[PDB]
DNA sequence: GCTTGACAAAAGTGTTAAATTGTGCTATACT
DNA sequence: AGCACAATTTAACACTTTTGTCAAGC
C-alpha cells in the first residue's frame, strides 16, 4: 500500500520515492543525486524563509557610514581622474 | 616551558603554571605499559618468576643471567674476587 | 552466586540486567505472553555464566558498589568478581616432564592391580619406554 | 615530493606588506567594494551616472580584488607561524594552516585601517581563532559541539591545576566543586571526551589476528531459534484450530499474525460490523479458552 | 448475543519554556 | 578560551481525541 511520487533536480534528472498512502508526501526531497528535487505535484507550498548569508559587504557596512564611503570614492576617483589627461 | 615561558607579557610566571607535569607521568606510565621491558611476572611457581627476574633481553637475544654472576655498578658483568 | 557453590558449565554467576527497547516484540511471542500471563519486561538478560568446560566451587566474592565509596571508573556504578577453584585429578592427556628435557602425554592410566610389580607386590606408579 | 615543503617554497616568494602599504591597499578594497554596490543600487534606484565615471568606477572593483589577493598573499606566513603551535592534537599541519588562512580571509574584510594597528596585531585573533574553532569541529572521529568542546578542555585544565594542588587527581566532587557543577555532570563529561580505539589495530600478541574480527554480531539470526520459531508458528496454528472460526479471527487480528499489524478493539469491531466492547468480550472468554490445560501445556515449553 | 453510557487510562496534538547547538568575535605587534 | 547571540532541538504541559473497561441493560 504505497503510492509514488516523482521528483525533478536542477539538472533535470528525475527520481521515484515510494511513500505509504496514508501519509502527506514533501513537496522537496533530497534525493540520491545529493541534490534538492521539486514534487511535479501541485504543491510544492513554500521555499522555507531561506535568509541571505552574510556578506563582505554587510561586514564593511557596519563600521564605514556610507558618507565615509563616498568620501574614500571621491579621493580614488579624483586619484583615477589625475592620469586622465590631467597630470602627466 | 619554553614556549610557555615565551608566551606571555613576563611576571606573571610562576613555576606550576609554566609546567604541566602531565608529560613526566604519561612517559613513567607509558613505559611500564606498552614497553617490551616491562612484563607481566610469570608465576606458575617460584622457580618462573626468580628467573623471569634475573633475564636478559637484546633489541640469541633472549639469555638469563648466571649464578654467581654479579653486575657491576654500570652494568658490566663481574664474575667471582 | 553464593559462597561455597558448585557451578557448571552455563550456570549463573551474577544476575544483571540492561535496558532494552523499543522491544517490538514479534505477535507469536505475545501471544503466548497473553496466553500464560508473563509480562513482557523492559529489559534485556546480561548475566554472567561460567564458560563452556569450566567448572568448580566459588572460593570467595569481591563486590565493589558505587552507592558507599569505590572509586570505579566513569560510568561504572557497581562492580563483581567470583574466584572458582578446582582440584584437578592427573587425567591422560595432562603433560608431564623430567629435569632433563623429557616429556609426554600421559597416554593411559592403568589400575593399581594389572600394574607390573616387584616381588614385594610393589605396583610401578610409571612406566617409561626405552 | 613532501606536500607541505611545496607551500611554503611558494607563500615566500611574496614580498610582506610595510605599513604604509597595508593602509594603501585597505583603502583599494573598501573603495571598490563600495563602487561596485552603488553601481548595482542604481538599477533598483533607476537611475543614472555619468558615462564616464560609471567606466571609472568599474576599473575600481578591478583594482580593488588586486589589492585583496595581494593582501591575502603577503600574509601567509602569518597563518603558517601561528599553525605551528597546533600540530599534534588530531589535526595535520595542511588542515591547520588552510583553515588559518580561512581566518586570514575573513580578517582583511573586517580589518579597519583608520584605527593605525599593525595587521598582524589584528589578524593573529581571527587567525588563532579559526583553527581552535576547526579543531573542535573536525578533530573528533564523533563530532563534539563546540561548546562541550569547549567544558571538555576547561574540565581537563580544573583537572590539572587541581592535580598540582592536591598531590592527587581530585575526585569528581572537587572537580565538581571547582568548576560549579554536579559531579553526575562530570561523569557525563569524561563518558563525552572518550575516544575510539582502532578495529585495524592488531592486539594479536603472537597472532596477528586484529581486534575487527574479535566482535559478536548480536543481530544474527539463532539457528536453533529460526527453527523452533517455525515450529512455534505451526504448533499455534494448530491450537487455533480448535477455536471458533469468528474466535481465531478476532485473536489474531488483535495480536496481527496474520497481517503483522495489532488492531485497536474498534478497529477490530468495524470488520465484523459490531461494537468494540463485544470485541473486548471476545477475547476474554477465548483467553480462558486458551488458557484450559489441553491447548497451554505444549505452549509453556515454548 | 449484543449495545449503551459513564469513565479513566492512554496516546496524540498543539503551545511554550528550556536546553542545546552554531556562528561571530576579540585592535601593541607578531610573517 | 571565553562569551554573546541567534537558531534549532528538546522538554514540558496543557488539553483533546483514542482506546480499553466497567456495570447495567436491550
Amino acid at each position: 500500500p504505497r503510492q509514488v511520487a516523482r521528483y525533478r533536480t536542477d539538472n533535470g534528472e528525475e527520481f521515484d520515492v515510494p511513500f505509504a498512502d496514508d501519509a502527506e508526501i514533501p513537496g522537496t526531497w533530497l534525493c540520491r543525486n545529493g541534490l534538492e528535487g521539486t514534487l511535479i505535484e501541485g504543491d510544492v507550498p513554500e521555499p522555507k524563509k531561506v535568509k541571505p548569508p552574510r556578506t563582505h559587504w554587510d561586514m564593511l557596512l557596519e563600521r564605514r557610514s556610507v558618507e565615509e564611503l563616498e568620501e574614500l570614492l571621491k579621493e580614488r576617483l579624483d586619484l583615477i581622474k589625475a592620469k586622465r589627461r590631467g597630470t602627466g | 616551558v619554553r614556549e610557555r615561558m615565551t608566551t606571555q607579557d613576563v611576571e606573571a610566571i610562576t613555576p606550576q603554571t609554566l609546567i604541566n607535569i602531565r608529560p613526566v607521568v604519561a612517559a613513567i606510565k607509558e613505559f611500564f605499559g606498552t614497553s617490551q621491558l616491562s612484563q607481566f611476572m610469570d608465576q606458575n611457581n617460584p622457580l618462573s618468576g626468580l628467573t623471569h627476574k634475573r633475564r636478559l633481553l637484546a633489541l640469541g637475544l633472549i639469555g638469563s643471567l648466571s649464578v654467581y654472576a654479579r653486575v657491576n655498578p654500570f652494568g658490566f658483568i663481574e664474575t667471582p674476587d | 552466586v553464593r559462597i561455597g557453590a558448585e557451578v557448571r558449565d552455563g550456570d549463573i554467576l551474577v544476575g544483571k540486567v540492561t535496558p532494552k527497547g523499543e522491544t517490538e516484540l514479534t505477535p507469536e511471542e505475545r501471544l503466548l505472553r497473553a496466553i500464560f500471563g508473563e509480562k513482557a519486561r523492559e529489559v534485556r538478560d546480561t548475566s554472567l555464566k561460567v564458560p563452556h568446560g569450566e567448572s568448580g566451587k566459588v572460593i570467595g566474592i569481591r563486590v565493589f558498589s558505587r552507592e558507599d565509596d569505590d572509586e570505579l571508573p566513569a560510568g561504572v556504578n557497581e562492580l563483581v568478581r567470583v574466584y572458582v577453584a578446582q582440584k584437578r585429578k592427573i587425567s591422560d592427556g595432562d603433560k608431564l616432564a623430567g629435569r632433563h628435557g623429557n616429556k609426554g602425554v600421559i597416554g593411559k592410566i592403568l589400575p593399581v592391580e594389572d600394574m607390573p610389580f616387584l616381588p614385594d607386590g610393589t605396583p610401578v606408579d610409571i612406566i617409561l619406554n626405552t | 615530493a613532501d606536500s607541505v615543503r611545496a607551500y611554503l617554497k611558494q607563500i615566500g616568494k611574496v614580498a610582506l606588506l610595510n605599513a604604509e602599504e597595508e593602509v594603501e591597499l585597505a583603502k583599494r578594497i573598501e573603495a571598490g567594494l563600495y563602487a561596485t554596490q552603488k553601481l548595482a543600487e542604481l538599477a533598483e534606484k533607476g537611475e543614472k551616472l555619468p558615462v564616464q565615471q560609471r567606466r571609472d568606477m568599474q576599473w575600481i572593483c578591478r583594482d580593488g580584488d588586486r589589492a585583496k589577493n595581494h593582501l591575502l598573499e603577503a600574509n601567509l606566513r602569518l597563518v603558517v607561524s601561528l599553525a605551528k603551535r597546533y600540530t599534534g592534537r588530531g589535526m595535520a599541519f595542511l588542515d591547520l594552516i588552510q583553515e588559518g588562512n580561512l581566518g586570514l580571509i575573513r580578517a582583511v574584510e573586517k580589518f579597519d585601517y583608520t584605527k593605525g594597528y599593525k595587521f598582524s596585531t589584528y589578524a593573529t585573533w581571527w587567525i588563532r581563532q579559526a583553527i581552535t574553532r576547526a579543531m573542535a569541529d573536525q578533530a573528533r572521529t564523533i563530532r563534539i559541539p563546540v561548546h562541550m568542546v569547549e567544558v571538555i578542555n576547561k574540565l581537563g585544565r580544573i583537572q590539572r591545576e587541581l592535580l598540582q594542588d592536591l598531590g592527587r587527581e581530585p575526585t569528581p566532587e572537587e572537580l565538581a566543586k571547582e568548576m560549579d557543577i554536579t559531579p553526575e555532570k562530570v561523569l557525563e563529561i569524561q563518558q563525552y571526551a572518550r575516544e575510539p580505539i582502532s578495529l585495524d589495530q592488531t592486539i594479536g600478541d603472537e597472532g596477528d589476528s586484529q581486534l575487527g574480527d574479535f566482535i559478536e554480531d548480536s543481530e544474527a539470526v539463532v539457528a536453533v531459534d529460526a527453527v523452533s520459531f517455525t515450529l512455534l508458528q505451526d504448533q499455534l496454528q494448530s491450537v487455533l484450530e480448535t477455536l471458533s472460526e469468528r474466535e481465531a479471527g478476532v485473536v489474531r487480528l488483535r495480536f496481527g499474525l496474520t497481517d503483522g499489524q495489532p488492531r485497536t478493539l474498534d478497529e477490530i469491531g468495524q470488520v465484523y460490523g459490531v461494537t468494540r466492547e463485544r470485541i473486548r468480550q471476545i477475547e476474554s472468554k477465548t483467553m480462558s479458552k486458551l488458557r484450559h490445560p489441553s491447548r497451554s501445556q505444549v505452549l509453556r515449553d515454548y
